[PDB]
């Protein structure tokens, strides 16, 4: 079995509570971060007027 | 005559202290201590050990990256002449993306290093935040620091990221340089019609003055009751002594009211956090809500009128 | 009225001046001979700021007269008067109110002194107070004197004095470059930092997580050593903070003392000594 | 780290399944996102 | 109509919110301020037999409990403290008058010599060993290289007279430093504590001046119920005595000057 | 497998009271945040004057 | 993976937990850094109008 | 009214006194905030000249 | 929280109907507000 | 059948003296507050020049 | 806390009628206010 | 973690249901939101 | 670093294979990246 | 609390008429004020 065949041992070395909650934080921030990244590029989905401009609909 | 408790006149050493012990999960500590007879001349002579976790390493890491972009960039502005770099250093700086770019991620040569250094700096400050909350938990303590750091982080965020995003322009954040960032400050007041008439900036100023007032008063007090071990504030807080008594009484007899060994630390705490919090609010309304504070002050009748003894005709009106 | 532990210290004597004459308390305030001089200086000072507010810069019926708190303002005489006493309704009033303010702060300081002698505590507080009294004096006595006229002093009005600061600041173009200004600002900011750190600490140890007991000195040192590899320790942190705030006041006093009397040019220009060293 | 070898196999097991579930949700989002809006 | 300037802007109302949060903050801080010394002492309270306990505005906050570590106790605030007589008599029968200490001023335990009754237990290290102990009890401690060893200096009072000699050095086992000087008194060879705060060194002469009290007064230094450790009660007791000398130790500190 | 099967055990690891309140904050703040995001974009729903404008509704 | 020496002995020399934390950290930093450098260069892959333009498929 | 049924047990976890006061505060506050939001928008009802202008009840 | 299991049924019941009472008052005021002045 | 019939017990949980004084202050403040709010807008009742102008004890 | 179950039914009672009296005084004021000067 | 093994089954049961309930509230709000003004 | 010579065989074994796996993934990302958009 | 049940009857009695004495002086002054200087 050529693959990490004892890689459970990592939870004998690194405290799991810490690692888990840590991971949650890390994903929530990265999520936040890239969300802002997409908001700063051509790929933006908000200041787009999608699907119809609202700053110029209205009667009136 | 009497010792003033300014300079420890005779010191003593004992084997260094690795500190109160941390729970499982909180990694080892690194470095092994040293003593500086001179820090010792005025304070605990022990230097370190230090704690470094995932948090601490990711923060030192981001922070030093950010420090490199700013620096390397400054050497580039002087042509890699380390001499010239040394000569104009105070005036060197890394300016922000130009407005032409808005909030887009700009090219290396036009501001992208600033956005990267701003990015990495922020991540590193907020990681140091988490660091102090972890280091504060390992000790069973409370998050009072973290609530303050979080306030100063608030001002920071308002200055370089929040106001900019709201204003739709990275050119509005502050540039990294000593003299450059001083200039950013002055231009900021100028652009919005004199920040002195901004109420929030007045409050932040009352609170900065107050941190100096309170810490000077309290600090002078604790020294004046240092004779009774008033510096040992923890037990004067659990078990009131004549230090805390003479302390509360000096002020009571002086200004008519007083606090306690525990409460002065709250007046002081709250006064500092307030500086940064009025301060940030202050930058938040500029451009977002108010564009010319002096005018704002006139609209609310707060600006004084003086006899107009000197005046100039408006060419724009000819 | 007294604290629940106060009577046992309310001893007789310790004066500098007055002796048993004014050696008594009123409510919680200590009077003393200097409380009387102080109250007199203070009362006349305030009562005159009230009269200045009453009369206004052009007379009680003119539109510049005002009782609005943001705008009431009492200003110095013109420079034409130099160090002479100027007519009352032309900045004289401002001069007298100043004499009263200086005298009141000095009485207050001396009364804190008699209070140290009574309570038997160090005199660190009124000495420290004297730094603010000093800064105030440079801003009304030293600078305007060195500058040959009392009008160089700031006016006493909430925002108008802010305006004084503003235009005086701007005569040097970019005040931020004043190096003493740079110092004083550094101390004012750092002072505000240590204070937030000490404040936070005391409150973080005497009130820890539920389930934990009042914390220890060992904790204190271990936390800031954990974070930043160093802890200045309990006594000294009280020492530093006193240093920072008093120094912040110092350098404010010097940064304004040199802005005029010892330097007239813009302040950024001062930094020229650095670009011209024979190194570059 | 106060765990026995059974409580890191167990932990590892549940961790692996949980982690894979989240990651599943991830490829889900990436497929909806890719269909309505390709980035490559 | 696209110009109706509103007189109310976010800046007004943010200044409103601020002042409201402010007032609540101020009030609250003044409440933590009455966790000690309150209710006050008037003859308003005594005249009414007590029906006017003095507390003012705001009022007193519900007690808070401090749970001392090490089988130490539990403290509350605000608490009810047993009155304690004043070891002095009114300079005037009128209220607000100061009181004169009864008997020999340094002995009075009134004025600069007054002090409260702190626990008759010891402050403790983290471990729980007497925090303040002498270098004779704390083996490890050591002078810092390049500092005169106080041990063996001569302690000298305010008038010049020798007082005693440094027989030892007390140290903090928690924050390593000299807290107390030990003094083998000349007049009776009894051992007394001397707070560092009252002590000045004269390193070139190996003397340790003390403006506080006279050489002689060293005879009356409050004493320790054990020569190898000290209690909270005893520290206040030691220091306040020296402090009394600041106003008492001479027939002149009483003031005036003019 | 898509299924957890032993994930009750997570509260053997993470304080439930804390996890709960943590989620409360994170949700209430995120709510505030994104609300503010929408209020600052094209998708805005307050300053639209839809279906009838109130700030120019009077002649007076 | 072809012999080297006794280069396992590194773990008698270097703490495995710390090297773990260090590699996790360093790799995270380098990852974000290079991603942003590339995002800050001509080689950008987002604000390219790829593969269909987004700022002119909704502002219009 | 939970709506069924052992969600009462929630007050076995979070102090009822604290939850109550918390909500009171949060609402007492939010009310003020949104009130202000309305005061700056189309829904403003005071500085509108509604239904008849009052500073034009005379002049000023 | 130093409560018994029966006296958190109680708090819950009273809390819930009261909470819902507030929700009602709000739904009412909002319909009133909606009738007099639509925002959407 | 419902349950708002044990709503007196609130005074077994929340101090009545406190609630009373609280409500009292909160009200006086709210009053001063609203008065100033309207006084800074159009519905003002002081600077209206109603029903007899007083600066009009002349030709004003 | 520290009332009998009886004196908080009483307290609740007096509180309720008194509070309602206040609401009365206010509605009085709001109706006159509406009369002299419609705001909506 | 100051719970018993059964009150990590129980709590969990309640939790799962409550969260799924919130998620219900959310999916509801967003479908309505998509209805009135689609964003994707 | 408190290890015996044997857990420096084990830790090293697992360390080494895991790192070669990560390196594998990297090689993957670089080949995918090289195919779709050459920079050379 | 620190009164008897008889002296809060006594206190309240004296209090109310005293208060109304005040309200009287006020409505009187406001009447005066309203006559010389009507405001609405
Ligand atoms: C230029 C003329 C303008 C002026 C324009 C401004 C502007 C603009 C601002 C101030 C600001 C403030 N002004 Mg001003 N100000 C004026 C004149 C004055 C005067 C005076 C006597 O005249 C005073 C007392 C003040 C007082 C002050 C302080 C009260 C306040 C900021 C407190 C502070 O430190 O925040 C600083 C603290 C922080 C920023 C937090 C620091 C924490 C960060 C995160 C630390 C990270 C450390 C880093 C990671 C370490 C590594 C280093 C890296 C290399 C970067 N101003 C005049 C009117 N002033 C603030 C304000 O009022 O806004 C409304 C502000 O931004
Ligand atoms: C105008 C634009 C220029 C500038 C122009 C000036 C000028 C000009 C001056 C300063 C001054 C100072 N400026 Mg500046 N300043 C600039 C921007 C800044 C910024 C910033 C972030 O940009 C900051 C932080 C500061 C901050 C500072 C400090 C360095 C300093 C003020 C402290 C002081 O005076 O202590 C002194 C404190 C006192 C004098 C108070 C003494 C108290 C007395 C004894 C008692 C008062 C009692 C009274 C009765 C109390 C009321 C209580 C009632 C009884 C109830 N300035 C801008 C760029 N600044 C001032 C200074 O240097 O100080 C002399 C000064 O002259
Ligand atoms: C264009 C944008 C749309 C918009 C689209 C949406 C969408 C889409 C959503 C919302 C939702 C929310 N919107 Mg909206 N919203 C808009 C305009 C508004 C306006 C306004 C001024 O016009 C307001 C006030 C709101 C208000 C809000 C909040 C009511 C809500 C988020 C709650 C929250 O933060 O979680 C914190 C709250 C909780 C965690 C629940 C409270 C639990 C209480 C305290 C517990 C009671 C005790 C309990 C029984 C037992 C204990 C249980 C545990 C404590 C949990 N919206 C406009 C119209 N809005 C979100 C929602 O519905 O809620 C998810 C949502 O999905
Ligand atoms: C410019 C050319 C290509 C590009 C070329 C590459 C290349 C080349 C690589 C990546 C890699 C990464 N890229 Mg890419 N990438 C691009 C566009 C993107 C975009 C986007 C919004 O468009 C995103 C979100 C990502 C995201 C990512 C991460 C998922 C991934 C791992 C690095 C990492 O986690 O960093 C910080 C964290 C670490 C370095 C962790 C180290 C810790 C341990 C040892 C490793 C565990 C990590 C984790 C389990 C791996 C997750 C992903 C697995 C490969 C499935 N790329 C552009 C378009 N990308 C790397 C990768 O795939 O992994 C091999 C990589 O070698
Ligand atoms: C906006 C246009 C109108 C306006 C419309 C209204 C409206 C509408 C209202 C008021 C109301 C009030 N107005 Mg108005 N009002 C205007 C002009 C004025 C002017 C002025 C100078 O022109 C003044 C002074 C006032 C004054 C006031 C207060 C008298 C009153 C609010 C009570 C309160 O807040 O306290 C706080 C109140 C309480 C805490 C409860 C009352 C109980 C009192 C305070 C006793 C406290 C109990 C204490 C424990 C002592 C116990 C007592 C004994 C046991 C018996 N109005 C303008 C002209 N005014 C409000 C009202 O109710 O008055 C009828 C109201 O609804
Ligand atoms: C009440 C508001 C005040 C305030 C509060 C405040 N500041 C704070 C805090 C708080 C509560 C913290 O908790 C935090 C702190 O840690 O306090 C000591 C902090 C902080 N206050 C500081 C700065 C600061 N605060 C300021 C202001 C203020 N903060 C206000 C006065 C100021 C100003 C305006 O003058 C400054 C400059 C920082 C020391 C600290 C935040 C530190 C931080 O975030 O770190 C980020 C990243 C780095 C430092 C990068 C690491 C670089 C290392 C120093 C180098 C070491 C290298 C080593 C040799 C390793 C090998 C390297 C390898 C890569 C080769
Ligand atoms: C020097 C370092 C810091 C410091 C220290 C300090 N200040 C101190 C002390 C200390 C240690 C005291 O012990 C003493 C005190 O009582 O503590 C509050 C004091 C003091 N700090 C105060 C003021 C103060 N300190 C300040 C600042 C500073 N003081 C520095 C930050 C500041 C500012 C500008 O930031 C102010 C405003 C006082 C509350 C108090 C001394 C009070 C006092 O002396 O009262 C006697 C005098 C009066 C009651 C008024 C006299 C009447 C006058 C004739 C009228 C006023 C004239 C005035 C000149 C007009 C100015 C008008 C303004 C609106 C422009
Ligand atoms: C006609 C004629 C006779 C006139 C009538 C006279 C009149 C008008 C009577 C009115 C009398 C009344 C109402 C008041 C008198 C007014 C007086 C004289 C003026 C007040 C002057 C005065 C200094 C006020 C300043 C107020 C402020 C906010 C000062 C700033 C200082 C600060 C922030 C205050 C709170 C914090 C304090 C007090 C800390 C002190 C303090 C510190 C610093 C510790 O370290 C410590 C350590 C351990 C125990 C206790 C303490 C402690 O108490
Ligand atoms: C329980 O208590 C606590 C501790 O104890 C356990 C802590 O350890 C801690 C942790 C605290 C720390 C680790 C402290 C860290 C200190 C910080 C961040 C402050 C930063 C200060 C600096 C970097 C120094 C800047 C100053 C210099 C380099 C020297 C400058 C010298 C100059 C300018 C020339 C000297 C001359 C002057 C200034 C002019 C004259 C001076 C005056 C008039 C001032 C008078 C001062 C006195 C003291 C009487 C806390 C918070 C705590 O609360
Ligand atoms: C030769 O030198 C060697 C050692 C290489 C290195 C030397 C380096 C040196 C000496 C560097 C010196 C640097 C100095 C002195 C810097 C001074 C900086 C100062 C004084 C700055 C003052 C103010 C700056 C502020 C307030 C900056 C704020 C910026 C912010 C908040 C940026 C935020 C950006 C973010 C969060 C980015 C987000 C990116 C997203 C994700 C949105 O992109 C999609
Ligand atoms: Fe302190
Ligand atoms: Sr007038
Ligand atoms: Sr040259
Ligand atoms: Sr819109
Ligand atoms: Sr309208
Ligand atoms: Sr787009
Ligand atoms: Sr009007
Ligand atoms: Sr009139």
């Amino acid at each position: 079995f050529t693959m990490n065949a004892n890689l459970y041992k990592i939870w004998l070395i690194l405290d799991p509570r810490r690692v888990l909650v840590s991971i949650v934080a890390f994903q929530i921030v990265l999520g936040l971060l890239i969300h802002m990244i997409v908001l700063s590029t051509d790929l933006n989905w908000l200041d787009d007027n999608i699907p119809v401009s609202y700053q110029a609909l209205g009667k009136k | 005559p009497e010792y003033q408790n300014i300079f420890t006149a005779v010191q003593v050493r004992a084997p260094a202290y690795p500190g109160v012990p941390l729970p499982k999960g909180n990694l080892p500590r690194i470095g092994r201590p040293i003593f500086s007879y001179w820090l010792g001349k005025i304070g605990d002579a022990q230097i370190g050990p230090i704690y470094l976790g995932l948090t601490g390493t990711l923060s030192i890491f981001f922070g030093l990256v950010a420090i490199s972009i700013i620096g390397f960039n400054m050497l580039a502005s002087v042509h890699w002449d380390v001499f010239q770099f040394l000569k104009h250093f105070f005036w060197l700086g890394l300016e922000p993306p130009p407005p032409q770019y808005g909030l887009r991620i700009p090219p290396l040569s036009e501001g992208g290093w600033w956005l990267m250094a701003g990015l990495f700096l922020t991540l590193s400050i907020l990681l140091w935040w988490v660091r102090t909350y972890k280091r504060a938990e390992a000790l069973g303590m409370s998050q009072h620091l973290s609530w303050a750091f979080a306030a100063a982080i608030f001002f920071y965020l308002v200055l370089g990221f929040i106001r900019p995003v709201m204003m739709g322009s990275w050119a509005k954040a502050v540039p990294f340089g000593i003299f450059p960032h001083l200039d950013w400050t002055a231009a900021f007041s100028i652009r919005y019609g004199n920040l002195y008439y901004n109420p929030f900036h007045m409050l932040s100023i009352a609170f900065l003055y107050g941190s100096a007032l309170l810490f000077a008063m309290h600090g002078a007090t604790i020294l004046s009751v240092s004779r009774f071990g008033g510096d040992r504030e923890i037990d004067q807080i659990t078990h009131r002594g004549t230090a805390a008594e003479r302390a509360a009484l000096f002020w009571r007899w002086t200004m008519g009211f007083n606090v306690t060994m525990e409460s002065i630390h709250r007046w002081a705490w709250w006064c500092a956090v307030l500086t940064v919090i009025t301060a940030g609010i202050g930058i938040l309304l500029s451009g977002t809500v108010v564009d010319n504070w002096y005018l704002w002050a006139v609209k609310h009748g707060m600006a004084p009128a003086y006899p107009e003894v000197v005046t100039a005709v408006n060419p724009y009106e000819t | 009225a007294m604290l629940s532990f106060e009577k046992k210290y309310r001893v007789r004597g310790g004066t500098l001046i007055g002796g048993d004459l004014f050696d008594f308390w009123v409510g919680p305030f200590y009077v003393g001979f200097f409380g009387v001089v102080g109250f007199c200086f203070t009362l006349l000072g305030v009562l005159l700021i009230v009269w200045g507010a009453t009369i206004g810069p052009t007379g009680p019926t003119s539109d510049l007269q005002t009782y609005n708190l943001w705008r009431i303002s009492i200003a110095p005489p013109d420079l034409s008067y130099g160090l002479r006493m100027a007519p009352l309704t032309e900045g004289g009033l401002w001069q007298i109110i100043t004499i009263c303010a200086a005298g009141a702060f000095i009485s207050w300081a001396l009364r804190e002194v008699e209070i140290c002698r009574k309570l038997g505590i160090g005199f660190h507080v009124p000495f420290a107070f004297s730094f603010a009294i000093g800064a105030y004096l440079v801003l009304v006595f030293v600078r305007p004197l060195l500058m040959g006229a009392w009008g160089h002093g700031f006016p006493y009005g909430i925002l108008s004095h802010l305006d004084w600061v503003s235009n005086v600041g701007y005569q040097f173009l970019h005040f931020h470059y004043n190096p003493a200004h740079m110092l004083a600002i550094s101390f004012f900011f750092t002072n505000c930092l240590a204070l937030s750190m000490h404040g936070s600490l005391i409150l973080s140890v005497t009130n820890p997580q539920k389930g934990e007991p009042v914390k220890t000195s060992e904790h204190e040192n271990t936390f800031f050593r954990d974070i930043v590899g160093y802890s200045i320790g309990a006594l000294a942190i009280h020492r530093l903070g006193l240093f920072l705030a008093l120094s912040a006041a110092f350098w404010s006093a010097v940064c304004i003392l040199i802005s005029g009397p010892f330097w007239t040019r813009g302040w950024p220009e001062w930094w020229n000594w650095w670009l011209e060293l024979p190194l570059w | 780290t106060g765990l026995t070898d059974d409580e890191a196999k167990e932990f590892h097991a549940i961790f692996m399944q949980s982690m894979y579930a989240w990651f599943g949700l991830v490829v889900i989002a990436h497929l909806l996102a890719w269909l309505y809006r390709p980035w490559l | 109509s696209a110009g109706i300037t509103h007189y109310i802007d976010a800046a007004q109302i943010t200044i409103w919110a601020f002042w409201l949060f402010f007032f609540g903050l101020i009030i609250y801080l003044r409440r933590e301020d009455k966790r000690e010394g309150y209710p006050l002492d008037s003859d308003r309270t005594e005249r009414s037999g007590g029906r006017v306990k003095v507390v003012g505005f705001p009022d007193l906050p519900d007690p808070k409990t401090f749970v001392l570590p090490h089988n130490g106790g539990t403290v509350v605030a605000p608490r009810v403290e047993a009155p304690v007589a004043v070891n002095a008599t009114p300079f005037s029968p009128a209220p607000g008058s100061p009181l004169v200490p009864n008997g020999d001023p340094m002995l009075s335990g009134f004025g600069p010599a007054a002090s409260p009754d702190r626990p008759k237990h010891c402050d403790l290290t983290f471990e729980g060993l007497p925090k303040i102990v002498p270098m004779r009890v704390a083996k490890e401690f050591s002078i810092a290289e390049g500092d005169p060893d106080p041990r063996g200096m001569t302690v000298v009072g305010l008038d010049g007279e020798v007082a005693g000699t440094v027989s030892d050095v007390w140290v903090d086992r928690s924050e390593p430093q000299i807290r107390y000087l030990e003094v083998e008194v000349a007049a009776n060879k009894k051992k007394v504590l001397l707070p560092i705060g009252f002590s000045r060194f004269d390193k070139k002469a190996r003397k340790v001046k003390v403006d506080a009290i006279k050489a002689a007064h060293f005879a009356n230094v409050p004493t320790l119920s054990n020569p190898d450790q000290v209690t909270l009660y005893e520290e206040d007791k030691v220091c306040a005595y020296y402090a009394g000398g600041k106003l008492y130790a001479t027939a002149e500190r009483a003031g005036p000057l003019l």
